């Protein structure tokens, strides 16, 4: 169609952003070897 | 050409992309929570998503109250209890996912009152969700509106779930 959707992250509050005020967040996926893909990285 | 089916609804943070005339570019952002896509209407403006192997058509929404959802009636129940701290997902376009914590303010409405924060992020990160300390979603990032300073606050927009009938196949 026109557009899509992409997931980027999941849904949670940070307990790193409540003590800093700012945490980018560790949403990571991990295939058959244990390689990480970071879900949150705007070129993934 | 098998697009007659309802897309992928995993719960979590979504960028919404569209394409230009020279590439594609995040349009805005939003939230799927039990299997339907919240979003500001400004956002897609009514227009069909790609997600996954299938699509999710527009199903209720309100421009007036800037609310849009996908795949099923509204389910976002949860509202800023008036005093806590709140943390924004924060989707900027090109920037990864960041948790910003922020103290919300009770701004003037002429046809009510609205939560506002003071957070000024780009007009493509409207619509990502905002949670309090459960991670329970209590609205999403309106679009900004100037105060006398020059600065920017923007609405927590959001508004009561929805009923749904009982779903047959």
């Amino acid at each position: 169609t026109d557009m899509w959707i992409e997931r980027t992250a999941d849904i949670s509050w940070e307990s790193d952003a409540e003590i800093t005020g700012s945490s980018e967040r560790v949403d990571v996926r991990l295939d058959d070897d244990g390689n990480f893909q970071l879900m949150n990285d705007p070129g993934a | 050409p098998k697009e007659y089916k309802k897309g992928d609804t995993t719960t979590g943070v979504y960028r919404i992309m569209t394409r230009g005339l020279l590439g594609s570019y995040q349009a805005g952002a939003g939230v799927m929570v039990e299997g339907v896509f919240h979003t500001l209407w400004a956002t897609t403006k009514g227009a069909a998503l790609m997600s996954g192997e299938g699509r999710l058509d527009p199903y209720w929404g309100s421009v007036k109250e800037d609310r849009l959802c996908y795949g099923g009636p509204w389910q976002l129940q949860h509202k800023w209890n008036g005093q806590d701290e709140v943390q924004m997902i924060v989707v900027e376009p090109g920037r990864n996912v960041k948790n910003v914590q922020t103290k919300p303010g009770v701004f003037k409405t002429p046809e009510g009152e609205i939560g506002a924060v003071t957070l000024d992020f780009p007009t493509g990160t409207s619509g990502s969700p905002i949670v309090d300390k459960n991670g329970d979603v209590i609205g999403l990032y309106g679009n900004g509106v100037i105060m006398p300073n020059g600065s920017y606050i923007s609405a927590i927009v959001q508004g009561e779930r929805m009923d749904e009938p009982i779903p047959a196949g």
